[PDB]
């Protein structure tokens, strides 16, 4: 069976370069080209370029002109993609894919793919979060339910974990995946839905843990003074 | 060359899924189709408009004519839930290229429809006092797990400063997603209101907050 095996990804600073590898096996390496395709988190597939493993032809996407270079090493059956002058816009999963030929009169489909590797571009050093309360509505004066939460802002790297009331509150909790801002810093939120009649009696504390910075925050979330 | 796909399709098991890919005279091109499940690389399911690679089930078919190419999954099965992408090659006036469509999220229905709950938090007093401001729009308890989020200042759409997460499952097996609008304190207090509008399965729910009102 055809296999394409990728490595070389890392966290990179803006301005740096990355070189991703794609090691092929199970077919005649020099008789199929290799395309490179990237996918920003939550977004679509974008073609970067293609290299002919037999003759060295390289065709690059116009939007990457000048800052991508593709090479191969026939002796090891490996293709490489170097991307220079990285910015936070380049955070993406990078795939290689087998594509027989691409030329002025042909463009074969991508019939086998590497697993994909994540390149994260950020200027940030390790940074603990700033935690702000997401207070329940001032209108939840009576019965029913009320949402409240914690906003966990501007940390690096992943991950953050959140509990409520030291793990005593689990029903109705959801901690969301993080967003990655153009600053290269992550943020997320955690929410819990509680009886609105508890808002004056029960304390609510979010327990935020960011192990990379050895930070723990216990943030009290109270109704608003207005 | 531009390829246009619908963002999402919902289909019941045993019914026909239709995924379109629009382009100018796309019927003069060959279209290839890919299937991608979470955390995985894409898989080629149709090549050259209508040809099934070896190993692709016969319920996948394709056609291409005029300005629309179509991937059809007949008698769709639960395991066919995935994102689907079309792709073409173009000679590029002497600089050849490939292009992908934006992708279509195909949900194969496996639980009851659930309309989203939307909760919009204004900037906290604490955050404002730190000279920052974040509107936090939390979207919960919905299915299918596909939404579009749109932000407004007063009545005017806002695109800059927005980050949105891809829906993922809650403890109760419904989906939730989150969206954020980052603003300066000055921007926050200089408009009458801000809104988060969530589109789900053809209809919309909007929540509004105001800097002068205790939400
Ligand atoms: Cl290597
Ligand atoms: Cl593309
Ligand atoms: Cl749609
Ligand atoms: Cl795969
Ligand atoms: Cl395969
Ligand atoms: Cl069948």
């Amino acid at each position: 069976q055809v296999q394409l095996v990728q490595s070389g990804a890392d966290v990179k600073k803006p301005g740096a370069s990355v070189k991703v590898s794609c090691k092929a096996s199970g077919y005649t390496f020099i008789h199929f080209g290799i395309s490179w395709v990237r996918q920003a988190p939550g977004q679509g597939l974008e073609w970067m370029g293609w290299i002919d493993t037999n003759n060295g032809n390289t065709n690059y996407a116009q939007s990457l002109q000048g800052r991508v270079t593709m090479t191969t090493d026939t002796s090891t059956g490996t293709a490489y993609m170097e991307l220079r002058s990285l910015s936070t816009d380049d955070t993406a999963v990078y795939f290689c894919a087998r594509a027989l030929e691409m030329g002025h009169r042909s463009g074969f489909p991508f019939d086998y793919w590497g697993q994909g590797v994540l390149v994260t571009v950020s200027p940030a050093s390790t940074k603990g979060p700033s935690v702000f309360p997401l207070a329940p509505s001032s209108k939840s004066t009576s019965g029913g339910t009320a949402a409240l939460g914690c906003l966990v802002k501007d940390y690096f790297p992943e991950p953050v974990t959140v509990s409520w009331n030291s793990g005593a509150l689990t029903s109705g909790v959801h901690t969301f995946p993080a967003v990655l801002q153009s600053s290269g810093l992550y943020s997320l939120s955690s929410v819990v839905t509680v009886p609105s009649s508890s808002l004056g009696t029960q304390t609510y504390i979010c327990n935020v843990n960011h192990k990379p910075s050895n930070t723990k925050v216990d943030k009290r979330v109270e109704p608003k003074s207005c | 060359y531009e390829l246009t796909q619908p963002p999402s399709v919902s289909v019941a098991p045993g019914q026909r899924a239709t995924i379109t890919c629009g382009g100018h005279n796309i019927g003069a091109k060959n279209v290839h189709w890919y299937q991608q499940k979470p955390g995985q690389a894409p898989v080629l399911v149709i090549q050259y408009d209508s040809d099934r690679p070896s190993g692709i089930p016969e319920r996948f078919s394709g056609s291409n004519s005029g300005s629309t190419a179509t991937l059809t999954i007949s008698r769709v099965e639960a395991g066919d839930e995935a994102d689907y992408y079309c792709q073409v090659w173009d000679s590029g006036r002497g600089h050849p290229l490939y292009v992908f469509g934006g992708g279509t999220k195909v949900t194969v229905l496996g639980q009851p429809k659930a309309n989203p709950t939307v909760t919009l938090f204004p900037p906290s007093s604490e955050e404002l006092q730190a000279n920052k401001a974040t509107l936090v729009c939390l979207i919960s308890d919905f299915y299918p797990g596909a939404v579009t989020v749109a932000w407004k200042a007063d009545s005017s759409p806002v695109k800059a400063g927005v980050e949105t997460t891809t829906p993922s499952k809650q403890s109760n097996n419904k989906y939730a997603a989150s969206s954020y609008l980052s603003l300066t304190p000055e921007q926050w207090k200089s408009h009458r209101s801000y809104s988060c509008q969530v589109t789900h399965e053809g209809s919309t729910v909007e929540k509004t907050v105001a800097p002068t009102e205790c939400s």
